[PDB]
RNA sequence: AGUAUGGGAGAGGAUGGUAGAAUUCCAGGUGUAGCGGUGAAAUGCGUAGAGAUCUGGAGGAAUACCGAUGGCGAAGGCAGCCAUCUGGCCUAAUACUGACGCUGAGGUACGAAAGCAUGGGGAGCAAACAGGAUUAGAUACCCUGGUAGUCCAUGCCGUAAACGAUGUCUACUAGCCGUUGGGGCCUUUGAGGCUUUAGUGGCGCAGCUAACGCGAUAAGUAGACCGCCUGGGGAGUACGGUC
């Protein structure tokens, strides 16, 4: 998963902007790590908010 | 860092037969090249102890291979250390 | 030569001037050597949070291949150009040429 | 949160809904966590105990 | 003297005290009341009843400017964050939204040491 | 035991840059009697305009969520993001060398926190210290402040319940259930199900143990080498020596 796919990125973000754990999403661990990296990159690039 | 071309050139220079990669001459030549290359890195990063451990391991492995080669054949050992410019 | 992906955020006031800068950087990369593998303009987009009291930005994506020195020169240019407010440089394996999701 | 109010909703349902959203978010737990400094030793001990409890709960609900 | 229609109510709720500040939009204060301002000095400043009294006093004070609708922002833990909203609704403003704005560090400064009570 | 070539996972290490949240201080706007703190208070701050709220600056330190009997490292330890330099590990099949191995007295390298030296930095926290409480007393626990230090550069010190209170290497000895990184196979289309390998956990047959317990990650069955113990105090002390 790449940081540009904000449509998939928002699926794993709570309302206030936090990352949703794999405990809830059922995501596999490697995918979860890639997803967290993509979310942080998008936050830096201002495609998605850090909070709210 | 050395590239595949550099390593292949060293292997071709020091090989003792066709497809020979495990001979003491080839192994010691590769180790010497790597050890000499890393000296530039440890000049800039004096406090990279975690990486310096690997260099110490390379030095120890080279010493063991040299001692084995000297035990097996003194002429090949002399020729190899002369070619590589090593004190011992 | 290594492969790099560059994302540039340019001030909306320089939305017209973005074109000159892009050809400038492309020409510099080509003079060094290199190959531009992908170039995309995402246009003007709304920021998720204000940057320097600005709510809009012009987005540029480049996929380039270059040596070390040219990467340093590009980094210096991005640092000292006031039009660019944010940049992201990511080293990549292979080369990417497909149409991005965000460009549309 | 940002619990906007419908015209039909009274203040009491507003408060209950906003309280539920705050429980979902968990801000108050964060505030109580950062009220005082917790040392790394105690933090690791607490997390290890939590892991043991989680595994035992999983085993109990499995059988 | 000044007239505004929309408002905001900031409820600073804390384990020791609750402060209600009714402000216009863009945050210029219009009315404010705390528990100590109505009494309950010392340990009693933190009760929901004191929070409610402070909230009603602030709302009645702001009615002189005259506001119909307000957004409520709550900050902090502690008793009275719900009670104050209850009192404002009882006074009769219409609450547009209620959002929690308690600040959270992303591992910023080091907290004080633990109390050995 | 080692080498060459393809592929893979990682808070492994060093250098530089950068991002957002929060605390503190400063300057303005609106605004007016309290705020703060506790078991309860008082010290303290406030009409010289505090606290609360909005805006704009300065600076330092640390990286919420992800996050996990998860991962990496010889151990000590390692957590935002990006680039540069760099170590080791896993995995497949060929090819290559041909015992090149294991352990290791002396020796040498690394080695948490506190501490020391020279020069910077200093938000928050906080030994010492000052005041307020509690107390028969309080030299403490609690509260209000607060210097060294915590931070950076370059060196020293060499100690911790530095712990798995369990030295390193090798082979063998029922099974069942998880989890991380890979390989292969099978259905059949997207996801599952079998095996194997290197880690990391929970039970448990045999065996072992004074017992507790350990039980393929042994404290079982054996082999190689090293370190250490010989009743409790005196005492890791005195003297001599090295640093
Ligand atoms: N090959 C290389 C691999 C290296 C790696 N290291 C893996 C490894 O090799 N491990 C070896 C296993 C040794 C084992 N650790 C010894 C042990 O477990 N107890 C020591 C003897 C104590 C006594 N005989 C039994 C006991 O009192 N038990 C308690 C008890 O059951 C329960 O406590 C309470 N309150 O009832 C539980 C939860 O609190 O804690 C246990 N106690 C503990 N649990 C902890 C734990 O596992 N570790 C660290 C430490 O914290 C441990 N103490």
């Amino acid at each position: 998963i790449d940081y540009k796919d904000i449509d998939t990125l928002k699926q794993y973000i709570t309302e206030n902007g936090k990352i949703v754990p794999s405990r809830i999403t059922g995501t596999k661990a490697r995918y979860q790590r890639q997803l967290a990296l993509a979310i942080k990159q998008a936050r830096y690039l201002s495609l998605i908010p850090y909070t709210d | 860092a050395l590239t595949n071309a550099d390593r292949a050139e060293i292997i071709a220079k020091f090989a003792r037969a066709e497809n020979d990669t495990g001979s003491p001459e080839v192994q010691v030549a590769l180790l010497t090249a790597q050890i000499n290359d890393l000296q530039g890195h440890f000049k800039a990063h004096k406090h990279d102890h975690h990486s310096r451990r690997g260099l110490i391991r390379m030095v120890n492995q080279r010493r063991k291979l040299l001692d084995y080669l000297n035990g097996k054949d003194h002429e090949r050992y002399t020729a190899l250390i002369g070619a590589l410019g090593l004190r011992r | 030569m290594r492969h790099y992906e560059i994302v540039l955020l340019v001030h909306p006031d320089q939305s017209d001037q973005v074109v000159g800068m892009v050809e400038r950087y492309i020409s510099q990369i080509k003079e060094a050597d290199g190959q531009i593998h992908r170039l995309e303009d995402w246009g003007r987009r709304q920021l998720a949070y204000p940057i320097n009291k600005i709510h809009k930005a012009h987005y540029i994506l480049m996929n380039v291949e270059c040596g070390q020195s040219t990467l340093d020169e590009l980094e210096e240019l991005f640092r000292y150009n006031d039009a660019i407010i944010r940049n992201l440089i990511i080293r990549r394996e292979h080369a990417i040429t497909e149409e991005s999701l965000l460009a549309k | 949160p940002q619990v906007k109010l419908k015209e039909g909703e009274p203040v009491d349902v507003a408060i209950r809904r906003f309280k539920r959203s705050c429980e979902k978010a968990g801000v108050l737990a964060d505030v109580r966590k950062r009220e005082f400094y917790e040392k790394p030793t105690q933090e690791r001990k607490r997390k290890k105990a939590a892991a043991v409890k989680r595994y035992q709960k999983k085993l109990a609900r499995e059988s | 003297t000044r007239t505004v229609s929309e408002g905001v109510a900031h409820i600073h709720a804390s384990f020791n005290n609750t402060i209600v500040t009714i402000t216009d939009r863009q945050g210029n204060a219009l009315a404010w009341a705390t528990s100590g301002g109505q009494g309950f000095r010392g340990s009693r400043k933190s009760t929901p009843f004191a929070a409610q009294v402070a909230a009603e006093v602030a709302g009645k004070a702001a009615l002189d400017y005259g506001l119909k609708n307000l957004d409520v922002l709550v900050k902090g833990p502690g008793p009275g964050r719900e009670s104050a909203v209850r009192a404002l609704g009882a006074v009769g403003y219409k609450i547009n939204s209620i959002t929690d704005v308690t600040p959270i560090p992303h591992n910023g400064c080091r907290p004080p040491k633990k109390r050995r009570v």
